[PDB]
């Protein structure tokens, strides 16, 4: 009679459907997700250094909005702005806005150092009605309303030399006074003018007067500007009028910061990767949650599942 | 009657992923093939260890959502981001159908080591059945079959049995 | 005796050869192409709705050039600009040119609705022997050229509300005089000033007095600018002088329409993938043929061909 | 003589893309096996429907042709058109040789498993002659060859005669 | 006692990547084989063929290194190249981990290749041992193992002589 | 007893590690390496056209920088600028200098051709001391520093025509003076202004006057523009002041030209790969040596080594 010897291998009543080159579909006896397609709906606090902020863009943090006096000197390796956030000041815009909001975000850091310009001869520390600090009219923190006094407005010309080991960053502005009436009323002269200069740059503007919608009651504007200045190097301020002031100036840093749009709240909790929708796990080589992110991430592709084999082919009886 | 590995699997062997099924004068039964079964894990586990828990840090980026229409630039900006995430999808999509391919490759390449390896120690005292199976012919008792199953058996004790049986008429 | 018995696979003999990791050139019984290589030399009008520029550019067609008259209130999925294309009106420049065509070609429509502006005071529907329209001088049909009245020119200080439910589009300009004399003659005051703002947007322009060189006779130019108001905000014109007015706005939508450059004629057919050489075939996976696409198309590659093995290896007797 | 697969194909075999070829008492034929001929088949068609006729709709993307000489925006649009068309014709060129490969293993696959099935039909009855072919030890008429080839032969019925002809001097 | 390729290879084979080594009653020795070893050269020169000397050339791009901040336009030149150079990174990663599995297997396939040949040269007049060796039962001598070499062994020659060796008691 | 007849495979005692699909690390008996990760620390000379551009950026090779005067009319493959690199004339500035500098550099040549243009009634050929010429006060080579005479600046109108049959381009220039007094001394009246314009193109400068930190004892600047003027095109120059006036106009070509920042010295050998380090061999198909890169190079990858295997698995005896 003898023996039979017959070689086998286990199979599973429950096999999973995965894709290879030979076969679109083929069983196997089991399979694992490769793409992360869930958040748990919150921006964790650790281990990334968040700064939530709230009712400020980062932009109004940077000039001093009144809601925003919580934020100065902070960093962050993470800016959240909400879509709620709303300026509450004087009305402002900002030429290339978009590129001062990234180097700013990049930077990952507010610190202000205050420094005294050699402002003669004119009104300073000028404040209004639409940016309310402590029930008292006032101004952007970190700007200088500078205007006439006893009717004169004396020609502005300042210097900064920048004798430190870094760069400094100065916000400054131009304020666009709705008549010609108001131009006089504020800076004495039919015409202002501001140049604002470095051994390495300058920059030119003329206010445009003239009448905009009202927000909080003002139907003038202001313009936000920008200058770096090196080591060595020495900001020069020279103006016949409608000049905002800087105050100082703000540290640049360079290094891993950013600033993400997300209503997520933010939670007390531990997650390396961050995306609009909140944290992910990453353990998985791919996403398909969101193609913004922050952190070590999986990428981000459009495929809502992707199957990897980790068994044989399955063979029910 | 039992029955090999082509044309189906075995529910019942949970113990193992390969394995012997046996017929002889003191019953039936199946035992797991460790070494085969661990080769294919290991394996499978070298595939893991590189896809999982081995994502690459990203910070500043560019935007990916636009509030305003603003033309040239943002067109850029969107057409970067789309290319990019296109190539990604197909990176992972061949990267999954070609991994897939290799691990039905080699756990069939299991099978078939440990049914040549059984072929080579039976030589001359057992049929292939074409199924998986070998017919064995001389009486093989439950500890000959462990000596197949442990790489200890020694065909030439049974040699002068197996061939009388095999070539009478 | 007995028998033999041989086991074997056809062969042919016009094989063809192709590429593995194996060997650069392998002979196969058959092989498939990959890589379209042709059009058929024009673009089909279906199922893609098409809009033949002929003699006008999208932004020609916007601004109401004579010749563009026919494409009023048109809407594309693909608008086809001409080589030959030319402009035969008021000579005009658009700074960031690239951009307007860009979003009025992705939004795929030129409807356009009148508004009633209050222009008090003024001169309307200034015309130019520059810009023929029924053998009559004429202007942009949606444009309205406005100069001084009875030796006069009011400043301008208009609003117009977006109480819609979608974005507005407003298409205006600046008209840059000859000559100082010029100025006066038709804006009253030497020197001309434009602000057009909403609660989100400035915009102010200076004119530049000075010749260029004439282009049908001209030597002045006007500057096209745009401006869009969102529901619930305001456009507000406030100007003494050179305003180009707008008579309205255009809608803008979002969708899946574009523009593209060809010469290519359009046919009486159907086809999914349009580039400048005409509709391609979509069902190879690559093509050669333009990397400039539109619709279901296969994606552009520098390979003229590639072969897609479709049979086994051929081994001739 | 008859052979095998080993070396060459068959121009003659027009019905099939595997195959058989005899020589026995009644004469010297030729039979498609249709099974093997449709697996191959069936797979490449697979193949053909991952890769036709599944085109991707794109609208509006960026400028790729350049009247006027800009530099930086006009710089970074042809650099990052240029990056895209390279990343696309290097996945184009690795599918291709890829898939090719694929197709060239497993149509040789479908080859040696009709061989090696045979092989295990015939068993003790035949020998592998080294070149794709079996010298069959029994006579074997057109029926014989047919359940050869229908997978419904019985060694046993010709195993005494086989054996008496191999195992003569 | 001579051993095969299953579980090691041969560091006194200087002159072949493949080869036969025997004992007879001559004594024992080595040879290359040089069509299997020339076959597995070849394949490896056809690969190195496609990735070396084959560079491309690019000319005016865009700039990579930036001595000023900027923002929005710096941020998107450098994403479009950080994109670009992960794309790259990925594509030679899994190029040079396909290349040498492709490699492993056209090597391992040679050594099969070469060991299926030689047993269906000796056929019913050797055994195989399960270690890459065969036990060939009629007096071989240098001549006789020189022709299994070189494909000239014609096994009917020694047939008689060696059924008489394998299937005595 | 018969014979033993064994197969085998050869084996070394010095193995290498590679990676496969199946293993993270096999040893096999010969791999190379696939990763350029070195150079020769110079720029070879052949078989590129190399300009070095020693002490001159090549923005100061266009305009014609003193110290940069062995430049004028010369071609290259590859511009080559050094840190060490700097302005030694007028301090000036270039809005948009990232362009010019590529567009420059893309067109691979400072062939430049002098045309008469009829300034009557300026003073030409103006020179400074920031801008030494042997020994002399002078001025950019191709610019023409033109000033009031005889107490008059009678406005510029002049026109220069393209027959040719390829484009030309202009450099030219805005002087900014320091001060209001200086506007006056220089050019006549109390403000100037340019227009240049084509039938295609128009640009509008006004100067901004005012100090900036001094360069080479200069608080003045000069702010560069750009124009192309392609074949039956004009050259329309309009102006009442401040014009640093073109000499003529450079050719620009089109091909395969670029430009690179190194320090490396350029070397009397032959290599097809240039980077910023030196030139590199481009036998193997990537590198890791720089992402910036000109002519027939391996691929930058991040990878800093990736072995392929030219031989079996290695398995000892
Ligand atoms: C050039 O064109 C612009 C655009 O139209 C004109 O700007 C308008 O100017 C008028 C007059 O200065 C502005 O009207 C004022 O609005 C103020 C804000 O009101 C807000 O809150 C009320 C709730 O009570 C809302 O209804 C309203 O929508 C606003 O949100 C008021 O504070 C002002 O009130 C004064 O007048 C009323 C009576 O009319 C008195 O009862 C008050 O006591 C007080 O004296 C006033 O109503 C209007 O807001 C401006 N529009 C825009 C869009 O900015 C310029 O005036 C025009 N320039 C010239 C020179 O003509
Ligand atoms: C500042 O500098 C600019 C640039 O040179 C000057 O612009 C030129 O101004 C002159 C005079 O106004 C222009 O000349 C005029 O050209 C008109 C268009 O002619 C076209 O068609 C004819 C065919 O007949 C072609 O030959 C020609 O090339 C054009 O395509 C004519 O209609 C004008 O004709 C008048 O003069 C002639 C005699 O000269 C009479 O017969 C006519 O009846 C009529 O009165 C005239 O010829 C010239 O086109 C302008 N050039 C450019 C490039 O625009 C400015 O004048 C100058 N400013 C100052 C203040 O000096
Ligand atoms: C608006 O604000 C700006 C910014 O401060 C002022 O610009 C300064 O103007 C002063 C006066 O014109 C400049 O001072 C001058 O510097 C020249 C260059 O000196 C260089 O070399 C010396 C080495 O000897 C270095 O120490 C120095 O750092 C410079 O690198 C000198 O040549 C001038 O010398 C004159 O004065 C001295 C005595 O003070 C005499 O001995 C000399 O003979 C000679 O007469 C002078 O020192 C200064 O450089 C400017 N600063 C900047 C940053 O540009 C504007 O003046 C101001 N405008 C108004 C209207 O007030
Ligand atoms: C009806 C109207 O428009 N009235 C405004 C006035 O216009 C006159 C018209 O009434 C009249 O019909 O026609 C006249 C011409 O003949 C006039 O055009 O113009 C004044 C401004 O000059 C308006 O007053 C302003 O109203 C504000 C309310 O939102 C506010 O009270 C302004 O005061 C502040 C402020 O808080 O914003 C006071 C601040 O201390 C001051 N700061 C500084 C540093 O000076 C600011 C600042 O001056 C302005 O913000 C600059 O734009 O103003 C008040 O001046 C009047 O409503
Ligand atoms: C020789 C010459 O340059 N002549 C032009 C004249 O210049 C004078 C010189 O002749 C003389 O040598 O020196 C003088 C100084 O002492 C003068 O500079 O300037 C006038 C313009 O003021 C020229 O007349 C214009 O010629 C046009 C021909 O293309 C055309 O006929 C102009 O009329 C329209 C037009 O159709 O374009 C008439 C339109 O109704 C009018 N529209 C409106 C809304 O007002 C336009 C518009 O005024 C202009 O297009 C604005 O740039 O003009 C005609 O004014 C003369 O040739
Ligand atoms: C102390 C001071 O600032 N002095 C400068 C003078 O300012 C006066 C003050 O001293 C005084 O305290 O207050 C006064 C008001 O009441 C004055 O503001 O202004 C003059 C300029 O007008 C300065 O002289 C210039 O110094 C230069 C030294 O770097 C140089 O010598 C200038 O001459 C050239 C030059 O080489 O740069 C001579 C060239 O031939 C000339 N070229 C042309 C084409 O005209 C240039 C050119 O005029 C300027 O570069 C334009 O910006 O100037 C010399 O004019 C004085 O130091
Ligand atoms: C950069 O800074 C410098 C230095 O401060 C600055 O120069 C100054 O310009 C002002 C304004 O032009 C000068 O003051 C004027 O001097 C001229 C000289 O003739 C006069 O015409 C002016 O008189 C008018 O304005 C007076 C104002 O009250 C009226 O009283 C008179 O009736 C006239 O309307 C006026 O006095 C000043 O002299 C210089 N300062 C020095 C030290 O030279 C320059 O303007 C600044 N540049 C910019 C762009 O801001
Ligand atoms: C935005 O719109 C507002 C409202 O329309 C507008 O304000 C207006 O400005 C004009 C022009 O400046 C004003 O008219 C002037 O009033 C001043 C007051 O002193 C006078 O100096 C002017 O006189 C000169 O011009 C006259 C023209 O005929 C001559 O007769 C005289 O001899 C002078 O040369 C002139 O009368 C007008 O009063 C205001 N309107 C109101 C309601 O306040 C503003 O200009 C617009 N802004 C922009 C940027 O367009
Ligand atoms: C483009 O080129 C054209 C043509 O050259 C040019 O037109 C010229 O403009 C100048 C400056 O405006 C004109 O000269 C003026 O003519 C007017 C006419 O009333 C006068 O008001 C001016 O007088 C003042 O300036 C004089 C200077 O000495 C003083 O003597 C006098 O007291 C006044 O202060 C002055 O004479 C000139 O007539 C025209 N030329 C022609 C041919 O028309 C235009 O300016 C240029 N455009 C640009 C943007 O540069
Ligand atoms: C489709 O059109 C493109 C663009 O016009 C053609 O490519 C050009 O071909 C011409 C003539 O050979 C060359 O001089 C240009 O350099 C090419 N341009 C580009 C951008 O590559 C292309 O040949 C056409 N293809 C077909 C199939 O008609
Ligand atoms: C085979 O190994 C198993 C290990 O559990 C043992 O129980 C059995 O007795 C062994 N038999 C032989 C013949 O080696
Ligand atoms: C071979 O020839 C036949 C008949 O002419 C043709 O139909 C077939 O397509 C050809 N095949 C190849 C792969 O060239
Ligand atoms: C084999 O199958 C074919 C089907 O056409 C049939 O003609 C033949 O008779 C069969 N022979 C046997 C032995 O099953
Ligand atoms: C085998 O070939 C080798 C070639 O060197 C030769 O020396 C040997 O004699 C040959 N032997 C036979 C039997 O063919």
């Amino acid at each position: 009679p003898g023996a039979t010897l017959c070689l086998g291998h286990h199979a599973v009543p429950n096999g999973t459907i995965v894709k290879t080159i030979t076969n679109d579909q083929i069983e196997v006896t089991n399979a694992t997700e490769l793409v992360q397609n869930s958040s748990i709906g919150e921006i964790c606090d650790s281990p990334h250094q968040i700064l939530d902020g709230e009712n400020c863009t980062l932009i109004d943090a940077l000039l001093g909005d009144p809601q925003c006096d919580g934020f100065q000197n902070k960093k962050w390796d993470l800016f959240v702005e909400r879509s709620k956030a709303y300026s509450n000041c004087y009305p402002y815009d900002v030429p290339d806005y978009a590129s001062l909001r990234s180097l700013v975000a990049s930077s990952g850091t507010l610190e202000f150092n205050n420094e005294s310009f050699n402002w003669t001869g004119v009104t300073q520390n000028g404040t209004s009605s639409a940016c309310i600090r402590r029930s008292n009219n006032s101004f952007f923190s970190r700007l200088n309303w500078l205007t006439q006094l006893n009717f004169k407005y004396p020609a502005l010309n300042v210097t900064m030399p920048n004798n430190e080991q870094f760069d400094k960053l100065y916000i400054w502005g131009v304020h666009h006074p709705v008549t010609d009436k108001d131009q006089i009323f504020l800076y004495a002269q039919s015409s202002g003018r501001i140049t604002v200069s470095t051994k390495r740059s300058q920059q030119a503007v003329i206010p445009n007067i003239g009448y905009r919608p009202r927000i909080r009651n003002i139907p003038s504007r202001i313009s936000i500007y920008w200058t770096i200045v090196k080591p060595g190097d020495i900001l020069l301020i020279n103006s016949t009028g409608n000049l905002i002031a800087p105050r100082g100036y703000f540290k640049i840093r360079s290094g891993k910061s950013s600033i993400m749009r997300s209503d997520a709240p933010i939670g007390k909790c531990n997650s390396e990767c961050i995306t609009p929708n909140g944290s992910i796990p990453n353990d998985k080589p791919f996403q398909n949650v969101n193609r913004i992110t922050y952190g070590a991430c999986p990428r981000y592709v459009k495929q809502s599942t992707l199957k990897l084999a980790t068994g044989m082919r399955n063979v029910p009886e | 009657a039992i029955a090999g590995f082509i044309e189906n699997g075995w529910e019942g062997m949970v113990d193992g992923w390969y394995g012997f099924r046996h017929q002889n004068s003191e019953g039936r039964g199946q035992a797991a093939d460790l070494k085969s079964t661990q080769a294919a894990i290991d394996q499978i586990n070298g595939k893991l260890n590189r896809l999982i828990g081995k994502t690459n840090e990203k910070f500043h980026q560019i935007e990916k959502e636009f509030s305003e229409v603003e033309g040239r630039i943002q067109d850029l900006e969107k057409y970067v981001e789309d290319t990019k995430i296109d190539l990604w999808s197909y990176n992972a999509e061949l990267l999954v159908a070609l991994e897939n391919q290799h691990t039905i490759d080699l756990t069939d390449s299991e099978m078939n080591k440990l049914f040549e390896k059984t072929k080579k120690q039976l030589r001359e005292n057992a049929e292939d059945m074409g199924n998986g199976c070998f017919k064995i012919y001389h009486k093989c008792d439950n500890a000959c079959i462990g000596s197949i199953r442990n790489g200890t058996y020694d065909h030439d004790v049974y040699r002068d049995e197996a061939l009388n049986n095999r070539f009478q008429i």
